């Protein structure tokens, strides 16, 4: 049986007559007793704020405690080029776990908004003494390209 | 047995008859939308082949499907996050509870957020959250807005509607008392402010009684979440069955690739290859395609979800049963693991009596019709009251207007009108 | 990028296409991706063979295209649906719904075409300048409580004044503008005042 | 009601399976669409005679 994977010392307990041990997905998971993880593996990000206005690039690893391989560690992964920031602006390049960059580029929790308090108390109100007509812009897609094929050409032609 | 529809009940119908309420429930309710799902990413490549060189040159000269499958899962994770984007990011600006909690009698600690911290969220809150339990190329991406954002939202969204009404909704949030507010609901759904003024302690009790009916409803009765699980419950059946037929023969000798490899020569190796990528890929395909068919429908509901926080809970809604039945007054959102829920706050007539009405009422040879409300009698004493609620008034020119004569209308009746 | 979701709708149908004629050209585990040749070079099983693997792998691709474009074609429709239902209750009439067309009170709209999809000016109307008054539930007089008809009760800080609720227009307390419904020993936070009898 | 079939099947995997469940799913949401379009009321009301 090969394969490709870490052997790590095992607490499970077998018995004299098993040999392998297979979790869910009957895939190999314990084998005479020794473990069997895959090593690390994931995907790869780049986080740029264009070309335009930068060269330079930061690369996240999702999924990925890559310690073993400017780092910091968030819930998604990792990531690798980005200052942190302990700072609160509106997000710009989402990253993931309220985590986000924005151009050097740094990397920060969001900033869900401006933080206010309304003075809220018992026979007092708040009344506008002043209007404002305000002209807003709405983008609703009403059709697409009708497209036909002829499936007798296309396949033989 | 055969099902039966519900109770049956004739209704007394009568052609100068009506039965007006003389007393009424603040009853809540509470409604669960699912707002976005699991975000899920599969590597084409590592599932069907597992990082190994032949199997990944067979599959790029097969085709580009990978690149098609794995487009189609970040659209559906980026959809995702948009829905949640859109249902809970809404207001601009975190509005916080002042310290003093002088609401007139209406109890709101428990959705409130709990000063304890418990990860900045209210009780029922945490009750939702418990009562709901959430390697082959297979990531769960997380998700771009963390609980406690949504609970921070969340806490916003209820600290507006609870210090401003539907103000904040619509510019900037103006301060007020929180029992205007609510005479304001009631003038929307047609009751006057003096029956709120009349009695707000019974309405904050039956309010205060009503969220701890909630309280006990989550507390003890259980699948009161079963649309979100059931949608996490889809998504993992999904999951599992794409996981179980990684390991189908699909016609081949094995179902290791691995094994297939280091046994069999590599013209033999790649047909049975070819098998599997085939098996794997049309697997693959029909996970992809269910998953965006689940996608649509949970984009779908966000959408419905979106819609009911701003109508509902940013504003009073007179669309019947939108948020809630019976007359809508305001709603709540709290957040959930995959989804909001709602707790419409509704008006409810009760307590009916029976009353004797007429179109008009002929006075000096003049018909005489309501502004607003109706003409009732209760015995022989002629009164005019409101449609909701049975508040008799005297008969008088003021709140009655004349239109021709009383031989044109039928049902009228002779009846006097007083002029002060 | 102001229209980017009419952008974004064309682009997907455009990278769909091109994907289409892409996977065209795609040789589907047979020898080459060009059939005549496949003719040209093969005795009639052998080729026969490699025809029939290669339109089993573009008819799977057709429907792949086929599928990706029904779903498609469902969400544009539920976005045309709703930008009907816009139209309807905001060009050609006003709605009360908060949020719908708008944010703020939202007074008309106006429709103006684009290249595949409908664009909607929301005139809406947004409070500013607020300004912090002291306010009462009702107004007791000749042991009597009043209430407004329709507004609010607003005082300055020496008088008090009916205005109403989304603009300042203080006006003085009439029994025109006000009603009775009761005695003042049951409102919670009644305020004596007088009111004006013309 | 060929063995070779199942023969030939079992060892293909368990779409037979998904598809059932994508059909009962389906049949259960009609089901909750009738019940949601026409029962908004839970009482059976009678015109007077
Ligand atoms: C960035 O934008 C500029 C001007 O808008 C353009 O000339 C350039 O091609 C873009 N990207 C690069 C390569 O800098
Ligand atoms: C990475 O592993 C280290 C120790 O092995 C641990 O302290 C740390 O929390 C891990 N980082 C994450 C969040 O993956
Ligand atoms: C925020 O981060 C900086 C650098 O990461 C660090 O010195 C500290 O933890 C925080 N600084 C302040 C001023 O809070
Ligand atoms: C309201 O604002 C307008 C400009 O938008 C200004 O001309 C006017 O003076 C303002 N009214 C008051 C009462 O301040
Ligand atoms: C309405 O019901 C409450 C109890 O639910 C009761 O205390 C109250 O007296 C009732 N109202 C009237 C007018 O009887
Ligand atoms: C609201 O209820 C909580 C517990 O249910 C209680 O501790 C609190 O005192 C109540 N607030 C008021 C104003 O009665
Ligand atoms: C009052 O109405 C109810 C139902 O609407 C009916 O059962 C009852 O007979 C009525 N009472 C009188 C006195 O007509
Ligand atoms: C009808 O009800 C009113 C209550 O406003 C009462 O004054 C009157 O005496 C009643 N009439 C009869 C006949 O019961
Ligand atoms: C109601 O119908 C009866 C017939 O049973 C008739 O005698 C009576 O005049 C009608 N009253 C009105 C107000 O229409
Ligand atoms: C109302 O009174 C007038 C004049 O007394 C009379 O002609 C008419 O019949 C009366 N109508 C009814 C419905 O009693
Ligand atoms: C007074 O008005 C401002 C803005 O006009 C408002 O934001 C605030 O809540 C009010 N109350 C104060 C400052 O006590
Ligand atoms: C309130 O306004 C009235 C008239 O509008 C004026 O007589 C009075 O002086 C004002 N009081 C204050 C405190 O501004
Ligand atoms: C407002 O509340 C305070 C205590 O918070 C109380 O002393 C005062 O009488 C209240 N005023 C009104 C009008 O309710
Ligand atoms: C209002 O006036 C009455 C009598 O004129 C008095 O009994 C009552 O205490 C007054 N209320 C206030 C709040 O001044």
């Amino acid at each position: 049986l090969t394969g490709t994977g870490v052997l790590t010392e095992s607490n499970k307990k077998f018995l004299p007559f098993q040999q392998f041990g297979r979790d869910i997905a009957d895939t190999t998971d314990a084998v005479r007793i020794l473990d069997i993880t895959p090593c690390s593996f994931g995907g790869v990000s780049v986080i740029t704020p264009g070309t335009n206005t930068s060269n330079q690039v930061a690369v996240l690893y999702q999924d990925v405690n890559c310690t073993e391989v400017n780092v910091f560690q968030t819930r998604a992964g990792c990531l690798i080029g980005a200052e942190h920031v302990n700072n609160s602006y509106e997000c710009d390049i989402p990253i993931g776990a309220g985590i986000c960059a924005s151009y050097s580029i740094i990397a920060y929790t969001m900033s869900l908004g401006a933080e206010n308090s309304v003075a809220y108390s018992n026979n007092s109100i708040a009344i506008p003494t002043n209007f404002t007509i305000s002209v807003t812009t709405e983008i609703l897609p009403v059709s697409m390209t009708k497209t036909s094929v002829d499936c007798t050409m296309y396949i033989c032609g | 047995y055969t099902m039966s529809l519900g109770a049956e009940n004739s209704v007394a119908y009568s052609n100068n008859s009506i039965a007006i309420p003389t007393n009424f429930t603040i009853s809540v309710t509470t409604e669960i939308l699912p707002v976005s799902m699991t975000k899920t990413s599969v590597d084409c490549t590592m599932y069907i082949c597992g990082d190994s060189t032949e199997c990944s040159n067979l599959l790029l000269q097969y085709g580009s499907f990978c690149t098609q499958l794995n487009r189609a899962l970040t659209g559906i994770a980026v959809e995702q996050d948009k829905n949640t984007q859109e249902v809970f990011a809404q207001v601009k600006q975190i509005y916080k509870t002042p310290p003093i909690k002088d609401f007139g009698g209406f109890n709101f600690s428990q959705i409130l957020p709990d000063p304890s911290k418990p990860s900045k969220r209210s009780f029922i809150e945490d009750l939702l959250f418990n009562k709901v339990t959430l390697f082959n190329g297979l990531t769960v991406l997380p998700p771009l807005l963390t609980d406690e954002m949504i609970a921070q939202y969340t806490s916003a969204l209820l600290a507006g509607t609870i210090t401003s009404g539907w103000t904040f909704g619509a510019g900037a949030a103006l301060q007020i008392p929180f029992p205007m507010q609510m005479a304001y609901r009631f003038n929307g759904i047609g009751v006057t402010q003096n029956v709120l003024y009349e009695n707000q302690k019974l309405i904050a009790n039956q309010f205060n009684s009503a969220i701890g009916k909630i309280q006990d409803s989550l507390s003890s009765t259980a699948s009161a979440l079963g649309k979100l699980q059931d949608v996490v419950n889809q998504n993992a059946q999904a999951l599992n069955t794409l996981v179980k037929q990684l390991s189908s023969n699909f016609g081949a000798i094995s179902s290791v690739l691995n094994d297939i490899l280091s046994r069999l020569d590599p013209p033999e190796a790649e047909v049975q290859i070819d098998r599997l990528i085939t098996g794997r890929l049309q697997s693959l395909q029909t996970y992809v395609t269910q998953q965006l068919i689940r996608a649509a429908e949970i984009r779908a509901s966000a959408n419905l979800a979106a819609t009911k926080m701003s109508e509902c809970v940013l504003g009073q809604s007179k669309r019947v049963d939108f948020c809630g039945k019976g007359y809508h007054l305001m709603s709540f959102p709290q957040s959930a693991p995959h989804g909001v829920v709602f707790l419409h706050v509704t008006y409810v007539p009760a307590q009916e009596k029976n009353f004797t009405t007429a179109p008009a009422i002929c006075h000096d040879g003049k018909a005489h019709f309501p502004r607003e409300g109706v003409f009732v009698s209760n015995g022989t004493h002629w009164f005019v009251t409101q449609r909701n609620f049975y508040e008799p008034q005297i008969i008088t020119t003021d709140n009655t207007f004349v239109s021709g004569n009383c031989d044109v209308v039928i049902g009228i009746v002779n009846n006097t009108v007083y002029d002060p």
